[PDB]
């Protein structure tokens, strides 16, 4: 049990970090369309001036 | 008006064709190239935004 446990743990660990640069890129991908996002809302008041 | 289309134009010439962006060889490291401001800027604020 012990041994598959360590198995297991090694196993986790591993998927753990494979999720976490998942999720940065999601991460990254979102704050570069949050910025164009905001850009459009900008450019739309000037227009209103 | 003129002061509306001075600010426009100057924001047009702005746009003409600017901003060399060198293809950063990840190995290359050492050659201290410049990043052009506006790469900067743009990637502070994404990285800002991630963090």
């Amino acid at each position: 049990v012990k041994g598959d446990y360590d198995l297991q743990m090694a196993h986790q660990t591993s998927c753990s970090s494979r999720q976490d640069l998942v999720c940065d890129h999601l991460m990254k991908q979102k704050a570069s369309f949050e910025l164009l996002q905001l850009g459009y809302e900008l450019e739309l008041r000037k227009h209103r001036d | 008006i003129q002061y509306r289309c001075e600010q426009l134009q100057e924001i047009r010439r702005a746009s003409q064709r600017e901003v060399m962006f060198s293809a950063v060889d990840p190995d290359l490291s050492s050659s201290t190239f410049l990043e052009p401001e506006v790469l900067r800027d743009v990637r502070e604020v994404c990285k800002l935004r991630f963090k």
